[PDB]
């Protein structure tokens, strides 16, 4: 069974299922987000919606942002590689 | 660089693994050599076993004529033995005429021998396993045995052994010589010359061989010859005539 | 022999199954026989056809599968 | 000493015309007052709607052409059998007779 | 170990070849089902040829190297390629020396000897790719095979690429019915059509992925190519 | 280093494998051929102040009738159009006409082998392949308006559209339900820009996009900054009407 | 490593205890062979007799030991 | 043979060896270049920090590469005299075969090329050194200025600063600019360049070296005495905006 | 131990490198071929398998010639003997021009020793992996020689490599034996036969077709010809006669 590295489509989607639990203020697209990640593991995934949120608190916030989801995929993807 | 015995560089302990293991396991093929010095010739006994009796054991060779006068006892195996007859075929005959003369032992040996320890250098390249006894009777030393050995070096001799019944060889060689006081035997024909040889062969290996199980190739002025399997019983039945 | 333990719809021929196998051993035809039965599973049918045999060997028995048909 | 460079004669028109073209030639090949043919093809179809015949002496006629057969086929094979034109023959042998001048 | 003899062209291994030699031999299966037959008097090539997308344009699996001569490959294609020059380039040069068209033999053979070369050569690599080549010389018509370690046989019918041991059973049966038909084109060509689509079982057959070529004693080297192969099935 | 030889179990290069890594990275590349010309369209990105963007562009001129566009390193392209130029030149000046892409995809294809290590059947001079794929849009008479993939593998594939760079799995599934086989050059640079605006996370300007086409009247031709920002202009109103 | 010698006396002695059609000539045995000790020389007797089994007896031929000293030698050193 | 391998690929589609050039430029000194719309001016640090250097015959970090185009860098000196040489022969290259005088495109074009050569080809390395290429075309009165990577990537920018704390000093920069209202006055622009380069390495009035350089080779280098003026001006600035 | 696996260019301490050992293994791993030297000159067989009836008949014979006079034939790889008989047949072509004269079987198992051997001096070229058979009738008498891949070959009066080696030298060694090295060269394709037939009892899993060929000084004046026809067919059935099975 594969748990290697997934489609478009599919960073989609575990995208959209980790930030549903969560409020959030409007203007997300999960496409937008998904199109950063050149190469992507699912542990990656779960580390860009949890990452984004951290930058709401900080700034004392409960919504999550297309600024905040975009910002997440540049720091994991940047320490992943070497 | 790599390692020590990957490629061909120095050990640890400025040793090098190459050319020692040259030396070991290259005269443990079945193969054990003497050569002694007659009056006017010289004589190599050598063993030389056939264990078919499907193998020709006539292209068996390992005592070669380098030349018509020359001769070059190789102890060690054919794919390595050939690689030196080419070579000391080649260096014979530029010899023969550039310079105008007949190749001596000694110059053919120190040839070889800084040829090998250049291939030995080389991280590409690894000396011969083979041991060369390079015979004649030259007309500028009389009679003469030179030998190199696979490192680079090489040294004269006035009687020579290889294989691991060298202590045997020597010591009867030594004792006698040291009661004549002389390193050379006087006596003018091949045949009681060939007898001499075997006489302390048969003694320090302490058996006895058969026609097609020795190889005997003489030197003498302008010649080196083979002896056919009939010439070498006939040379053992001698020494029994005389029992 | 494996067909015998298990249904079939009585139509499968073996040679054929065989040249489409390349270096299978014994207990990987066996894991064969287990995903046509997976096909199977999902078709809702109860037997095997070829097909549901073919389609088996196409999905990882995890040593060796025949399914080779990439490059463009 | 040694030139082979002589003559062999023989004669070629080539006309132009309003929707087609002639390459006419002798068959006659000679070396001085001996035959050397009485029939030999002096025009010859190198393909493409193209017709060749180089006259004078034999001996370059004959080299002339064969690199010149060679890159009909390479045109081809290159280009997947894309046919030659006329224009583009005519640059192509002019090439191969500036590449021997020595 | 595996990376242990892996990383150069020159080991051998107690195997008896190097891992990666059989690496290329897999290659092979993996690009086009190319099936190849001959009778006596015309020997005929079949290729189905693939691409990747709808708006992809399809990649020729038949390279034609002279007009009495071409050839299918499978697997690796940009290898294809330098093998097929070298082809046009010893072919070309055996006309221009000695009049030669070059036989399907003498040209296996050479191309056996530069496979040699480029396997004990250890920045070299094999070529990844197996061939039919198929020919008419005056050695009558002509089936060789040819893969990347040097390996060349003379055969009466073949397959490479996908299920090849699929093709090679159906043309095992029909074998001695088609190949005494010696001066028919037509039936040859229509076994080979009807040969192709069996190996198949994971793919279907259509007419512009078929390409059919032949080459024969009446037959210089021609293609059909799209259309024209409906008339086979 | 790495094995420039050593093949993974199916039979696929390391080095093959590498090479698709690095493509993935770049800004997308779109190509549209339609019955009147090729649109060629990149993603240049990035905006500052201390940047000159519109001094910098991703699609660059081989020839009088052909471009490319390129996705990767940007620094490999540059010694695949130092060899496609030369390549291109001297075939003009023999037969006096166009060079077909797919032979030129070819030609440059050949030195794309050379890496590592030599050969005896080739000469391998560099250390890497090219990291770079490209698409290479043209004119022949004899094909007319065409495009090219051509991969630093060695394959090259004729398309009718065909996106690359990093954002090409959503762009190339835009292009199926975009692409008919009526449609013309002016519907397809619109087209183009609707692509663009919809992967951006930014608005679109000429300093982060240029436009490309080609008619046989002028060869290649780069769509200016003035001319692309005009139709950038008309489709942020008329997208901005449709909400 | 054995002699020439050494490998004839023990083939003679673990032939005599055997049950045999025909003399046996041990010298060509010994040439089949290139230095096997007591051990290898009995893997040798028991190949030789395999074929007698299936030749539904409890002798074997001069044919048989041939045969048998050589199959042994090739599926080792 | 020495044309093997010695630049391979990362798993991750840059290079190893492209990644591991870009640190030593970072240890390095610090080099600027700010545009006005009249000239293009060039900082270069001298932090001479021992005073038993004699420093007319300590290298200088201003090249000609032609007599109306400048290169600077930051980076080792051992390699970047290499690039150096590689680049004033072919200046005198185009105008002995041209005819023309030099256009600043194809000179970095030419610099990008032989490093980008290095990388792609086998048994060298590419060079330690990041550069800044500027000049102007001839006859033409606007600025330019290039950048140039050992990755031998090139683009153009408006201004640009490389070697250690480029983040400090384009974050500084940024503010300070604008392309629709560059400077037009030397000495504002100036004034503006050795503030930024004052900010990094930390005193210097004699360790930073102006050359500002207008139209056609009217090219000239600012000395001590002048930037000690603009460093108390500086310094006067800081308490008119308390 | 270790570097001797992967390397030729430095020395074993066994006095055998383990690269050189796996060559040796792969010639065992091939067919049967055998040579057979008689009293006027040489007669070579091979077992060549039958697989399938794609295969086409004397297209895929393993005997290939060399000069006018020399068949060589080989157990092993094909690809590696092959090649190794192409630069065989380079040197023949250069010696008959320089000297004017065949190049001689003695000669070729020089050229050949020196091209293997230079590849085991090397760490950078891979050597060969067959052990080929050749013989001939030349100026100086009639020879079989055996070329193994170390470079190690010499004459002999008889020869086997391959699969069926051991069962080979059995049905050889007594027939040379009864004959005083295997009387007519007529005889010893009757002789070859029946080896043959002996070496196929190792395949089992695969069906032969006997392929034969001499060189011969008084049944075919010095040339190298194939032994078919009439020759042939009296020869299988010699063989079926005595060996039942």
């Amino acid at each position: 069974v594969e748990f290697s590295l997934p489609d478009l489509e599919g960073r989609a989607n575990i995208f959209r299922i980790h930030s549903k639990s969560m409020s959030v203020e409007r203007g997300i697209r999960w496409e937008l987000i998904s199109r950063l990640c050149p190469n992507s593991t699912g542990a990656e995934l779960r580390s860009v919606c949890t990452e984004a949120g951290m930058f709401a608190i900080r700034a004392r916030r409960k919504v999550a942002t297309e600024k905040d989801f975009l910002k997440a995929v540049d720091k994991v993807i940047s320490g992943y590689k070497k | 660089a790599g390692y020590d015995r990957h490629i061909t560089i120095f050990s640890p302990e400025g040793r090098l693994y190459q050319v020692e293991y040259a030396f070991k396991a290259t005269n443990q093929t079945n193969i054990n050599s003497l050569a002694v010095r007659g009056k006017d010739c010289t004589v190599v006994i050598s063993q030389k076993k056939v264990p078919d009796k499907l193998l020709d054991p006539t292209t068996v060779s390992y005592i070669f004529c380098i030349s018509r006068t020359i001769g070059m006892v190789v102890n060690g195996p054919i794919p390595d033995a050939r690689n030196a007859a080419l070579r000391a075929k080649a260096e014979a005959a530029e010899f023969r005429y550039k310079y105008g003369y007949d190749m001596p032992c000694d110059v053919l040996a120190k040839r070889m021998a800084n040829l090998s320890q250049i291939y030995t250098q080389r991280a590409y390249m690894r000396p011969l396993g083979v041991i060369l006894t390079f015979v004649s009777v030259d007309e500028e030393l009389g009679p003469s045995i030179y030998k190199t050995d696979p490192a680079g070096y090489y040294v004269g001799y006035k009687a020579t052994a290889t294989g691991p019944k060298q202590q045997e060889i020597t010591t009867n060689l030594e004792n006698h010589f040291k009661k004549s006081k002389i390193d050379h035997i006087n006596e003018e024909s091949w045949e009681k010359v060939v007898e001499f040889a075997i006489t302390h062969m048969i003694d320090a290996l302490g058996t006895e061989f058969s026609k097609n199980d020795l190889e005997v190739g003489v030197a003498t002025k302008d010649k080196f010859f083979t002896l056919s399997a009939e010439n070498i019983e006939e040379r053992l039945v001698a020494i029994a005539e005389q029992d | 022999i494996h067909s015998r333990k298990m249904t079939t719809d009585d139509d499968i021929n073996w040679q054929e199954l065989a040249r489409s196998t390349d270096e299978f051993n014994g207990a990987q035809l066996k894991a064969v026989t287990v995903e046509a039965g997976m096909i199977a599973l999902r078709n809702g049918q109860s037997s095997v056809k070829h097909e549901d045999f073919v389609e088996g060997i196409s999905e990882v028995q995890a040593r060796k599968s025949k399914s080779v048909s990439f490059y463009a | 000493q040694f030139n082979p460079y002589g003559d062999n004669g023989g004669t070629i028109l080539g006309i132009a015309g309003e929707d087609f073209a002639v390459l006419a030639g002798d068959t006659r090949n000679i070396t001085d007052y001996s035959i050397n043919s009485r029939y030999e093809p002096k025009v010859f179809d190198c393909g493409d709607n193209i017709v060749m015949s180089a006259n004078g002496f034999a001996a370059d006629g004959d080299a002339l052409v064969k690199r010149f057969k060679n890159s009909v086929k390479w045109y081809h094979f290159d280009h997947n059998d894309k046919k030659l034109s006329i224009n583009s023959a005519a640059r192509n042998i002019q090439h191969l007779l500036y590449g021997k001048r020595f | 170990f595996r990376n242990n003899y892996d990383g150069d062209t020159v080991t051998f291994s107690p195997t008896g070849r190097l891992f990666q030699v059989e690496y290329a031999l897999e290659a092979i299966k993996q690009g086009s089902v190319t099936v190849g037959l001959r009778s006596n008097t015309h020997a005929v090539l079949v290729a189905l040829k693939r691409n990747a997308d709808e708006l992809s344009s399809y990649q020729k699996k038949i390279i034609k190297c002279d007009e009495h001569m071409g050839l299918s490959l499978a697997g690796l294609a940009p290898d294809a390629r330098v093998l097929s020059n070298y082809l046009r380039q010893q072919c070309n040069y055996s006309s221009l020396v000695f009049n030669r068209k070059l036989a399907v033999e003498r040209a296996g053979h050479l191309l056996c000897d530069k496979a040699q070369k480029n396997t004990q050569s250890y920045g070299g690599r094999p070529y990844g790719v197996g061939l039919l080549i198929i020919g008419y010389d005056k050695s009558g018509a002509h089936l060789l095979e040819f893969q990347p370690s040097g390996n060349v046989t003379e055969l009466y019918g073949t397959a490479i690429g996908a299920r090849s041991q699929g093709a090679k059973t159906y043309l095992e049966r029909t074998l001695d019915t088609f190949i005494k038909i010696d001066g028919n084109p037509d039936e040859l060509i229509k076994a080979g059509v009807e040969a192709i689509s069996q190996s198949l079982r994971d793919e279907s057959l259509t007419v512009d992925n078929l390409s059919i070529a032949i080459v024969g004693k009446d037959t210089p080297f021609t293609i059909y190519d799209g259309e024209a192969v409906a008339k086979y099935i | 280093d790495r094995g420039v030889s050593t093949f993974s179990p199916e039979g696929r290069l390391f080095q093959v494998e590498y090479s698709l890594e690095a493509i993935k990275l770049g800004s997308t590349a779109i190509g549209i051929a339609t019955k009147e010309g090729v649109v060629l369209g990149v993603e240049k990105r990035a905006t500052s102040p201390l940047l000159e963007s519109d001094s910098i562009e991703k699609i660059v001129e081989i020839d009088r009738h052909i471009g490319c566009a390129m996705s990767g390193l940007t620094a490999d392209a540059r010694s695949m159009i130092e060899h496609a130029r030369t390549a291109a030149v001297t075939h003009n000046l023999y037969y006096d006409e166009d060079i077909n892409v797919e032979s030129l995809t070819q030609s440059v294809c050949d030195l794309a082998l050379r890496f590592g290590e030599g050969a005896s059947g080739e000469e391998r001079l560099m250390s890497r392949p090219f990291g770079v794929a490209l698409l290479i849009a043209g004119h022949d008479a004899d094909d007319g308006y065409q495009l090219f993939h051509a991969e630093p593998s060695g394959t090259f594939y004729r398309y009718n559209a065909k996106a690359i760079g990093s954002g090409s799995e959503g762009a190339q599934a835009e292009l199926l339900n975009e692409w008919h086989s009526s449609l013309t050059l002016k519907e397809a640079e619109l087209l183009v820009l609707k692509i663009l605006k919809q992967v951006m996370e930014e608005k679109l300007d000429e300093n982060n996009a240029q436009l490309s086409c080609i008619t046989k009247q002028d060869g290649f031709k780069i769509y200016d900054n003035e001319k692309t920002a005009e139709l950038i202009k008309e489709l942020k109103e008329k997208e901005a009407a449709e909400s | 490593l054995p002699n020439e010698a050494g490998r004839l006396e023990i083939f003679k002695i673990h032939t005599a205890k055997v049950k045999k059609t025909g003399e046996f000539d041990f010298e060509a045995a010994v040439k089949m062979s290139d230095g096997f000790n007591g051990a290898d020389i009995r893997n040798c007797a028991t190949e030789a007799g395999f074929f007698a089994i299936r030749d539904d007896r409890d002798h074997i031929n001069p044919d048989d030991l041939m045969k048998a000293v050589r199959k042994v030698a090739e599926v080792k050193k | 043979g020495y044309d093997r391998a010695l630049s391979i690929f990362s798993p991750d589609g840059h290079i190893f060896q492209v990644e591991y050039a870009l640190e030593a430029v970072k240890r390095g000194t610090c080099a600027v270049g700010v545009k006005g719309k009249n000239c293009v001016v060039l900082g270069c640090e001298r932090r001479s920090t021992l005073k038993l250097q004699d420093t007319r015959i300590t290298p200088s970090k201003v090249s000609k590469i032609d007599s109306h185009v400048v290169l600077s860098f930051s980076g080792l000196n051992a390699d970047s005299r290499i690039l150096i040489e590689k680049a004033r022969v072919e200046a005198q290259s185009h105008r002995l075969t041209l005819e023309d005088p030099v256009t600043v495109e194809y000179l970095t074009r030419y610099v990008a090329g032989v490093q980008q050569r290095y990388t792609q080809s086998g048994g060298v390395r590419p060079f330690g050194v990041s550069t800044l290429i500027a000049g102007f075309d001839p006859r033409d009165d606007e600025p330019k200025l290039y950048q140039t990577e050992p990755s031998g990537i090139y683009s153009s920018w408006s201004a640009q600063t490389i070697g250690r704390n480029s983040k400090t000093v384009r974050e500084f920069l940024e503010k300070n600019y604008d392309r629709k209202e560059p400077p037009a006055t030397v000495e504002e622009c100036v004034k503006l360049t050795v503030r930024s380069l004052l900010e990094v390495v930390q005193t210097g009035a004699k360790n930073i070296e102006i050359t500002v350089v207008k139209p056609d080779s009217d090219i000239v280098a600012l000395s001590s005495e002048e930037i000690n003026q603009y460093v108390t001006q500086i310094e006067q600035e800081k308490q008119e905006q308390q | 131990g270790t570097g001797y696996d992967l390397s030729n260019s430095v020395f074993s301490p066994d006095g055998r490198n383990f690269q050189v050992e796996y060559a040796v293994k792969a010639v065992e791993n091939g067919t049967t071929s055998i040579g057979i030297k008689c009293n006027d000159g040489v007669v070579f067989a091979v077992e060549k398998l039958i697989t399938s009836k794609l295969l086409v008949p004397q297209k895929n014979v393993k005997i290939q010639v060399v000069d006018r006079h020399i068949g060589c034939v080989y157990s092993g790889l094909i690809p590696d003997g092959r090649h190794l008989v192409n630069r065989g047949r380079e040197e023949a072509a250069s010696f008959k021009k320089l000297y004017k004269t065949p190049i001689p079987i003695p000669a070729f198992a020089d050229r050949l020793g020196q091209y293997v051997q230079a590849h085991t001096l090397y760490n950078s070229v891979r050597p060969f992996g067959v052990s080929t058979i050749f013989g001939g009738v030349d100026k100086n008498g009639a020879h079989l020689y055996m070329l193994e891949p170390s470079g190690s070959y010499w004459g002999y009066k008889g020869a086997a490599t391959g699969k069926g080696r051991q069962s080979a030298k059995a049905e050889l060694e007594k027939l040379v034996d009864h004959h005083p090295e295997g009387l007519s060269a007529r005889e010893a394709v009757k002789q070859a036969a029946k080896i043959i037939y002996l070496a196929h009892e190792d395949n089992k899993e695969k069906d032969f077709e006997l392929e034969i060929s001499w060189c011969s000084l008084s049944e075919t004046n010095g040339l190298h010809k194939f032994v078919k026809g009439d020759l042939l067919q009296e020869a299988i059935d010699f063989a079926q006669k005595e060996i039942n099975g």
